[PDB]
């Protein structure tokens, strides 16, 4: 559908992305995925609106990667989410909007540290240990802020996501199909699936 | 006897870059170009200027769209422009009355863009600063006249040609085109002619690196003779005068 | 200008006379061709003189 | 408030055969339940046998043909006399309609003529764009009562030989210029008797290799 | 001298220099003879190749279906000229369902050609036309100068040796106004006015191009074998 | 309305009916749902007709100017990249759209494109669209097999616009089935979908809810 | 004659009889009285076809 | 039209920028004008002048108030000045009397005005203004300060300056007469002293335009009762007023 | 504006161009030599005037994309106007037709800029000449164009642009032979050094040599690595 | 006739060159002194004034040094009233370049965008240039301190030390002979002063002719701190070098 979560861990950002794609009655693909490349270490998954998805994660991919090859220089995560906010804020005073939610989980290269911003389709980031977006975010919140701990290894945050997986079959009204882990660590952008 | 305008005569009556416009078209490299009955024929001096010049992937002939075909002489930045507009041109007729164009109607299109200097007056959108001087060999084949080949000058006004040479070597090359044409020749006949008098001119060898041959024929539509077949047909010219 | 072509053959002697030749070659007269041609073109007074003409 | 679409019914029949096509229509013209015109043509030539109707709201049904005889002359100027085909004329119809997709025509237009082949061709189009090759397409008001009962006795719908029950369909055949003349007479006389927007007159042009022709017959004076 | 550079710049002998250097391109161009009757008007005019491998150039141009052009001038600018009259012999019938009249047709012209002459930047248009036409007061002939200035004529001609013309023009003056309804004899008139602007150049299959209009005949352009009966 | 393709081991096996219905009223029986953009690529029709109809003769507008600028054939994902960011800029003018562009190429392989009025583009290996894709997709998905032969591929595009057609109210008219290869598109012409039926209620042996 | 002035006329008198005398003629005559106007004029590089 | 959208300032060949050094010339025909920065005001002074006596001096004016807390004085060009005043009252209310609700500092609008001066010594169909004038003034933070703008754009801060024809005499005579403490009703002896050796026409309280940026009278503030704001520190000196300290000297 | 400042001569040219030309001449030097699997371009960096940096300080040749080098030569200052284009373009193409550039199809924008600015009123043409070099993704071919201010674009299997590019080029025309290229990478760097020594001299603190190796490599060589390639060819000469 | 009283600003010369761009810099050769050398723990910038008087104001003038951002001020060489516009466009893009990546602008970014402006100049519009040199002194974390020079052509160049203005030949010697690359800002202040004091035009320097502004690390926390000295700081670090 449009589930999106964020699990920072420290030294990894964990973002997962949704399988499915649903587009009228039916579903046309439930072997999918949802989440673009900004940098060689950040990472940009998108979910949300029909159409909107697509068009805006290209938009944004074009542009910073304009400056990355330019400066032979990666941007901060935090400058990214910045570029990405100042785009969304501005559609609703124009004409056209871009109803689309977007979690930027990087790895910063100049202080070696994770951080996740989330930002919603009105335009305001907000850095988190943890976030979601849509309803589906709700049933998953409640898990991280039991059993999270600020000093976790990768695996920990990987074992973690499968509490929240487990959990969205059984309450979500809805098929999703399972989802594509990629977790940002500071040697590349790296894919693993989660069973 | 003045010349402190932009668009501006000429007590003559002509229009004054214009008249120097053609006159660099003989500082083209020549585009040869023999219509008959079975088809026309398009060869060009390539020119090599340095021997590390990669000279196969520098092309003076250009597709139009399969039905027509051109070769182009003068300086080839200004035919960049023109030749891309040719391009846009035929494509919107195919998608406004899903039809090849004609050869004639697609030359009188791009005559119109050849005058639209100026500093901006008229109907016509200048934005030109100063004329085209390159001159296009409109080759083609058309259902309603079969095949055709038409002169498109950088003045405005195009004329059809049975032959004609454009370049340096204009001169040297129509005196021969008078006494050597007749009314009908096959068509790899035609190929050797155009061989021929591409020889004459010539300033360097006559080999397949410094000269591309092209046909148009309805049944293949246009296609650019490969160096194989270019190679052979330069060989059977240096034996058939060889017989003589 | 019948001017430049003069030039043109004064040339094609001169390379004659520095290649230690005597009699000419089309080879003496390319050289002279692209030096008088190419190099005085910067200097023509074809150009600014035409302008009255 | 405005509402700047209305109608005047009408109705029209493209059929195309095999040497000669027909376009045919009525020509009345209404505005609800009042007659304002007994005669009132819609089936214009156009000149290279092609044969026009842009039938329904009259006041779009007459800017296409206005807008589309404007690019049979233009055509003619600036291609050195060239004779108008079917195709070119389609894709052009399609484009002219098309270009107004924020603000619609509300008629339905079909063409006729020959192809290039010496045989009938007849394409037509909804308000919107889209266009599709016919060999019936009625269009108009009484379009449901008009089309079924030509497809029925031009290609022979649901019909079997007889005493086969089923085992081989009825065979095709070719149908004369004089034969269609009655067919499309007769379709008309049903729908005066059953429909309130045709009658009055019916005006059939037919097109061949020599010209073409109106011939002109009376219906129902109501 | 310095008052031939530009189109805004008066002259002392009350001329402008530039507009009279225009009307020397039609002088360096090629002859069209025009006569007219009282019901049908003639366009003669002798086409011109470059080279024997060369086509000819179409000096006729049909402009509408009852009106018909001739250049004697710059083959660019008579392009620009055409599509303006077409334009606007197409927006009379559209909007006022009229022919457009060849007397008014002369006072559109007009004002294209005065306006880019005025202006800077700008220049004249070096191309003379004829008009033919056949309208609701009958056969007209106009005479469009590149001056901008049109005037209406019995018959005129305008190219090189071009006076050699307009002389047959004269003399056969009272005769060709009073044949009527034999189109057959006013084209012949105009291809013997025509040939006294010849010096070794001749008329042929190819080398003439007449087009007529009628009372009783629409815009129609003889060419190829359909100006051999009337050489 | 229903129009299927899928990838398998030839290409890609184009399927449409040809029955366009303006609701109660069948309009008519005949209506091609192929759009020839070039001789490599097949568009199919699904959604608004117009809209679909004229953006893809425009498409081949496109492709032959592609085609000469690069001197190359385009790619099939280049060409759903153009026609996208067309139909974004006229969304929320409300201009429908459903269309699948099929294409093969021999340096890509086959690949499908589904582009969509949104600006929504997903590409896959099965899609049906139409107002009877429900019906095409249960028969197509349970006999789905990547190794099948041209022979049976195509006796399986026809039977899954079959099912659709009978319970679906705006499907009918003629299916056409279409073979995308690497060397051109190959017709596979015309088949009745009424007189299809009785063929394959015989052979068969499907269909015992349905009389006879 | 058009702008001429009475001393550019005597000169097309004088022109005229010096392309006769050329041809050998014992008289001038009419082809040749003209082509004496197009000779005193600067304009004698004709045509080159941008006039057709 | 409009085909002139190229300068007609250039670079002259042995370097420098020949309008604005032209444009300097123009400014040394004109009136002379001088302006002497105490402590606690800054006094600006010119010279009158008319065709005739037949014009009036009472309805012309070469000294204005662009804003109350800063005046201008010019010495050049009488046309140029006229419309530069009124781009100057323009640009400070729009750029800061809409945007930061009050009066600019003097800094500020100095800055401003050297920005319109710029955009006439570059665009085309345009020539540089023919003035140079000082614009004095009194700021909150930067305290009273004096300036000149000129056909440059450029600006100085002065503590005492002089502009026009009698420039060169001037400044030698306040380069020796300038102190680290005035009043500013010594400060005014010293101006009129100084235009009084620039001036060999007639000398009188109607004919020297005399202007003080003192500190603030309510009487010109047109209203009582909001403490908040303070008048006018700008004042221009009646005929009867200065007259009494013309014969002071 | 609207006033043209390029206009037709009365001999044939455009005098703008052929000053154009000459613009080139009076810039440092480029040279092109292509291996069987490499570009290098090296450049010629000043160092007459001393204090300079060398990390902030940009270089003769900018990576428009990761496989796409250009290098130029004439007015230093003209070139990085030609460079913003280029650089958005790619972004562009991999936006709406996917893939990245192929050098060739730059090489050609490239040329319809400079050409545009040859005709258009109230622009003076670039006075900057191009080297623009790289690799097609997916191949390995090494392609090497050289544009000029004509608008003209021509592919050179070796090639010199700047001062004395006659004198390098005839050097090139000697030993990069057309039929085998430098067997390897590391012969194709000696030949590019064997040229620059020539007219460059003066020490190998002005040498740069930028090597692309297919795959997205591109690698700035070190001044020790240069010394290391001068010092041996120095020696064997 | 309009086209009768343009320049034309902005065409080449025969040579290949820019009269007007090669003008300008001239001019600027006129213009007041500037110099910047970059220590490795701080950039010492120092100008002397063109002119001087004892009646102008010289105590709150800043007319030399001009802060663009809060890490990076710029000195400023030639036609002021052209710099003032450029300086107040710096500001504006500075401050954007904050807005949209809240993130400090990089040296290298801010100088570009600058250096293409004056270069629209010179490339089109049929304007003059703007004739401003600037020293641009500027911190950024990626690559330290950063020191450049701008041109009215509309170039950039690195430098480590550099002078503009008048005596740019004199200034430029005498910075090499004395420079190291193990210096701090004491070493950077005497020598600034000190070529300044061999260009000079007066009989001795004095303070009032020197503006000076320094951006040391050296400030508390491991911050830049711009410090645009007062002249009564420099009258008194004048007592300290012993130039008085």
């Amino acid at each position: 559908m449009d589930i999106i979560l964020g699990i920072r861990v420290q030294d990894s950002v964990i973002l997962a992305s949704s399988k499915a794609v649903t587009r009228g009655i039916s579903v046309l693909k439930d072997s999918d995925d949802k989440t673009r490349q900004l940098s060689p270490h950040t990472l940009m998954s998108f979910a949300g609106e029909a159409g909107d998805t697509v068009q805006f994660a290209e938009y944004i991919q074009a542009n910073i990667q304009l400056y990355s090859i330019r400066e032979d220089y990666e941007l901060s995560p935090q400058a990214v989410s910045s570029f990405v906010r100042q785009e969304l804020a501005k559609s609703i005073r124009s004409r056209r909007p871009y109803q689309v939610n977007v979690l930027i989980g990087g790895y910063d290269k100049k202080k070696n540290k994770p951080e996740l911003y989330q930002i919603d389709y009105l335009g305001t980031k907000v850095e988190l240990p943890y976030g979601a977006h849509g309803y589906s975010g709700f049933y998953t919140f409640s898990l991280l802020d039991h059993h999270y701990r600020p000093d976790m290894t990768t695996e920990e945050g990987l074992d973690l996501l499968k509490l929240c997986v487990q959990e969205l079959e059984k309450r979500m009204p809805m098929d999703f199909k399972g989802v594509i882990v990629k977790i940002v660590d500071k040697d590349g952008i790296r894919q693993v699936d989660d069973f | 006897e003045y010349d402190r305008g932009v668009s501006t005569f000429s007590p003559e009556g002509r229009l004054f870059q214009v008249e120097y416009s053609l006159e660099a078209i003989k500082l083209g490299s020549t585009a040869i170009g023999i219509a008959t009955k079975e088809g026309v024929v398009l060869g060009v001096e390539k020119r090599a200027t340095s021997p590390l010049l990669e000279s196969d992937s520098i092309e003076k002939i250009v597709e139009i769209d399969r039905h027509i075909g051109c070769a182009m002489s003068g300086l080839t930045a200004d035919a960049r422009s023109m030749i891309e507009h040719a391009r846009t041109a035929a494509v919107t007729h195919n998608l406004y009355y899903d039809e090849d164009i004609n050869v004639e109607s697609l030359t009188q299109s791009v005559c119109d863009l050849a005058l639209r200097f100026g500093e901006g007056a008229s109907g016509e959108e200048r934005l030109m600063s100063r004329p085209f001087g390159v001159a296009l060999l409109i080759a083609g084949h058309d259902a309603d006249d079969g095949y055709q080949l038409f002169h498109a000058e950088p003045s405005g006004t195009f004329y059809r040609y049975n032959a004609k040479a454009i370049g340096s070597g204009s001169e040297g090359a129509q005196a021969e085109l008078l006494n050597e044409w007749h009314s009908s020749l096959t068509l790899k006949e035609a190929e050797l002619l155009v061989l021929k008098i591409l020889k004459q001119v010539m300033e360097e060898k006559l080999d397949e690196n410094n000269a591309q041959l092209s046909c148009i024929t309805k049944q293949d539509g246009f296609k650019i003779y490969d160096n194989e077949k270019t190679a052979e047909l330069i060989k059977e010219l240096k034996e058939k005068e060889a017989a003589e | 200008t019948g001017a430049e072509l003069r030039s043109v053959c004064t040339e094609a002697g001169m390379f004659a006379i520095r290649a230690r030749r005597k009699v000419a070659t089309e080879k003496d007269f390319l050289k002279a061709v692209d030096k008088v041609i190419s190099g005085y073109k910067k200097f023509s007074s074809t150009s600014r003189y035409m302008q009255y003409n | 408030q405005f509402n700047p679409y209305g109608d005047n019914g009408g109705t029209i029949l493209g059929i195309a055969g095999e040497d000669f096509a027909v376009l045919a229509g009525d020509t009345r013209n209404i505005t609800d339940y009042s007659i304002n015109s007994r005669y009132e043509p819609k089936v214009f030539d156009c000149g290279d046998n092609i044969v026009m109707s842009a039938n329904g709201f009259a006041a779009d049904g007459d800017a296409l043909v206005k807008r589309f005889k404007n690019s049979v002359k233009w055509y003619h100027f600036d291609h050195n006399d060239k004779k108008l085909s079917i195709n070119s004329a389609a894709r052009n119809i399609q484009h002219l309609l098309y270009g107004k997709r924020f603000f619609p025509y509300y008629v339905h237009t079909i063409i006729a003529g020959l192809d290039e082949d010496g045989k009938g061709a007849v394409y037509s189009f909804d308000p919107v764009g889209s266009y599709e090759r016919e060999q019936c397409r009625a269009g108009g008001a009484a379009a449901s009562l008009i089309m079924p009962f030509l497809d029925n006795q031009v290609n022979f719908k649901n019909q079997y030989e007889p005493g086969t029950n089923g085992k081989v369909k009825k065979p095709l055949k070719y149908l004369s210029v004089e034969e269609v003349i009655k067919l499309v007479r007769d379709s008309f006389t049903s729908a005066t008797e059953r429909h309130i927007q045709v009658g009055d007159g019916l005006e059939i042009l037919i097109v061949t290799k020599d010209g073409v022709r109106k011939e002109f017959y009376e219906l129902k004076r109501d | 001298n310095n008052y031939d550079g530009d189109t805004v710049t008066f002259s002392p002998t009350g001329r402008l220099f530039q507009v009279e250097y225009a009307l020397e391109a039609i002088k360096q161009g090629s002859v069209t003879v025009g006569l007219r009757s009282n019901t049908h008007a003639v366009l003669v005019a002798l086409k011109r190749n470059a080279d024997e491998l060369s086509s000819y150039q179409k000096k006729i141009i049909k402009c509408d279906e009852h009106m018909g052009l001739s250049l004697a001038g710059l083959a660019p600018d008579a392009r620009v000229l055409s599509n303006y009259l077409r334009q606007q012999c197409n927006y009379s019938s559209l909007v006022f369902n009229r022919k457009l009249a060849v007397e008014r047709a002369g006072h559109l012209l007009c004002d294209k050609a005065q306006k880019n002459t005025q202006s800077y930047g700008g220049r004249p248009y070096g191309v003379g036309l004829l008009i033919i036409g056949y309208d609701k007061s009958g056969a007209h002939l106009l005479e469009f100068q590149p001056s901008g200035n049109v005037t209406e004529l019995y018959g005129t001609a305008i190219g090189a040796r071009s006076q050699g013309a307009k002389t047959y023009l004269e003399r056969t003056l009272d005769t060709f106004i009073k044949i009527d309804g034999n189109p057959d004899e006013l084209i012949k008139a105009g291809v013997e006015a025509i040939s006294q602007s010849l010096r070794d150049e001749s008329l042929t299959v190819d080398n003439l191009s007449i087009a007529i209009v009628g009372k009783d005949t629409p815009f129609t352009i003889y060419d190829g074998e359909a100006v051999a009966k009337y050489i | 309305t229903t129009t299927l393709a899928f990838r398998f081991q030839g290409g890609i096996i184009v399927a449409v009916d040809s029955r366009a219905t303006a609701g109660n009223w069948v309009a008519s029986q005949t209506v091609k749902k192929v759009i020839e953009i070039n001789p490599f690529l097949l568009g199919t029709m699904a959604g608004g007709a117009a809209d679909c109809q004229f953006w893809e003769t425009w498409l081949g507008s496109q492709c032959r100017l592609h085609e000469l600028r690069e001197k190359e054939r385009i790619s099939v994902a280049a060409a759903s990249k153009i026609l996208s960011n067309l139909v974004y800029q006229y969304k929320g003018a409300g201009l429908s759209m459903g269309t699948m562009i099929c294409g093969y190429t021999r340096k890509e392989g086959p690949t499908i494109y589904y582009v969509d009025s949104d600006g929504t583009r997903l590409k896959g290996d099965i899609f049906c669209v139409g107002s009877g894709q429900t019906f095409a997709y249960g028969v197509l998905d349970s006999n789905y097999k990547w190794d099948l032969s041209v022979e049976d591929a195509l006796y399986l595009g026809k039977r899954s616009i079959l099912a659709a057609a009978h319970r679906d109210a705006y499907s009918g008219g003629s299916v056409n089935l279409y073979h995308v290869t690497e060397d051109g598109w190959i017709y596979h012409g015309n088949h009745d979908v009424g007189e299809l039926f009785w063929k394959v209620k015989e052979e068969e042996g499907s269909f015992n809810n349905v009389i006879g | 004659t058009d702008e001429f002035n009475g001393a550019q006329l005597k000169a097309v008198t004088v022109e005229a009889g010096m392309i006769a005398l050329r041809n050998g003629q014992s008289s001038v005559k009419h082809e040749d009285f003209v082509e004496g106007i197009s000779e005193v004029q600067a304009r004698k590089s004709k045509s080159v076809s941008f006039y057709a | 039209t409009d085909r002139y959208s190229f300068s007609l300032t250039t670079f002259s060949p042995s370097g420098k920028l020949g309008q604005i050094d032209y444009a300097l010339t123009a400014v040394k025909q004109g009136v002379t004008s001088l302006g002497i920065k105490a402590t606690n005001g800054v006094v600006i002074a010119t010279e009158k002048k008319s065709s005739s006596p037949l014009a009036m001096s009472e309805t012309l004016s070469k000294v204005s108030l662009l804003t109350p807390d800063i005046g201008a004085v010019y010495s050049g060009m009488g046309p140029d000045y006229r419309v530069l005043v009124d781009k100057s009252r323009k640009v400070a209310h729009t750029s800061y009397k809409r945007i930061y609700g009050e009066y600019p500092p003097t800094k500020l609008l100095v800055s401003e005005v050297a920005k319109i001066m710029q955009e006439a010594t570059q665009s085309g169909g345009v020539r540089p203004f023919g003035v140079s004038l000082l614009i004095a003034g009194h700021d909150e933070f930067n305290g009273f300060s004096l300036y000149q703008v000129d056909p440059s754009g450029s600006y100085f801060p002065w503590k005492a300056t002089a502009i026009g024809k009698g420039s060169v005499a001037a400044k030698t005579f306040l380069e020796k007469r300038w102190n680290d403490e005035l009043e500013l009703e010594d400060a005014i002896h010293i101006a009129l002293l100084t235009l009084k050796e620039s001036v060999e026409g007639e000398f009188n309280g109607d004919t020297i335009e005399l202007a003080i940026i003192g500190d603030e009278n309510p009487d010109l503030l047109g209203y009582t009762g909001i403490p908040t704001d303070k008048g006018p520190r700008f004042r221009k000196l009646t005929s009867q007023e200065i007259n009494d300290r013309l014969e002071a000297l | 504006y609207d006033r043209a400042l390029s206009i037709f001569s009365p001999d044939g040219h455009i005098f703008q161009v052929e000053y154009a030309l000459e613009a080139v001449k009076r810039g440092t030097c480029a040279v092109g030599v292509k291996g069987k699997n490499c570009v290098v371009l090296g450049c010629e960096r000043r160092s007459t005037l001393k204090l300079q940096d060398t990390r902030i300080t940009p270089s003769k040749v900018s990576k428009i994309d990761s496989h796409v080098v250009l290098s130029f030569s004439g007015l230093n200052a003209d070139s990085r106007i030609l460079i913003e284009k280029a650089r958005v373009e790619a972004q562009s193409h991999r936006l709406t037709l996917e893939d990245p550039v192929t050098v060739e199809y730059l090489t050609r924008y490239v040329a319809g800029v400079q050409q545009r600015y040859t005709q258009s009123g109230g622009v003076r043409p670039f006075g900057v000449s191009t080297l623009i070099a790289g690799f097609d993704p997916r191949d390995d071919e090494p392609k090497l164009y050289q544009t000029e201010p004509s608008g003209i674009y021509s592919s050179w299997s070796a090639q010199t642009i700047g001062r004395n590019s006659k004198t390098v080029r005839e050097f090139l025309e000697k030993n990069y032979d057309r039929k085998e290229p430098p067997a390897t990478v590391e012969e194709c760097v000696k030949l590019t050094v064997r040229s620059l020594l020539e007219v460059v001299q003066t020490g190998a603190k002005n040498i740069e040599i930028t090597v692309v190796k297919p795959d997205s490599d591109i690698v700035a060589l070190s001044s020790e690595e240069i010394n290391q390639y001068v010092t041996q060819i120095e020696q064997e000469k | 006739g309009s086209r009768r009283y343009d320049s034309r600003t902005t065409i080449f010369s025969p040579e290949g060159r820019l009269y007007q761009v090669e003008y300008a810099l001239e001019s600027i050769s006129h213009a007041g002194t500037a110099i910047g050398i970059m220590a490795s723990d701080g950039i010492v910038l120092a100008a002397e004034r063109k002119v001087t008087s004892t009646l102008l104001e010289q105590d709150t003038s800043t007319e030399k040094l001009y802060k663009l951002n809060d890490k990076i001020a710029v000195a400023v060489a030639g036609l002021t009233a052209d710099a003032e516009i450029l300086i107040n466009t710096a500001r504006i893009h500075a401050q954007n370049y904050l807005k949209t990546y809240n993130e400090d602008i990089p040296v290298e970014i801010l100088v570009r965008r600058l250096s293409d402006i004056k270069q629209g100049y010179t490339q089109h519009g049929g304007l003059r240039p703007f004739g401003v040199s600037f020293i641009y002194a500027g911190y950024d974390d990626r690559y330290g301190y950063q020191l450049y020079t701008s041109n009215p052509s509309g170039n950039y160049t690195g430098w480590k030390a550099i002078s503009v203005g008048a005596n740019t030949s004199a200034a430029q010697t005498l910075l090499q002979m004395d420079y190291k690359d193990d210096m701090k800002v004491d070493d950077a202040i005497e020598l600034a002063l000190k070529t300044l004091s061999k260009t000079t035009d007066s009989s001795a320097l004095t303070y009032d002719r020197l503006e000076f502004a320094t951006i040391r690390k050296g400030a508390n926390d491991g911050e830049v701190y711009q410090k645009i000295f007062k002249p009564q700081e420099i009258k008194d670090i004048l007592v300290k070098t012993g130039i008085t």
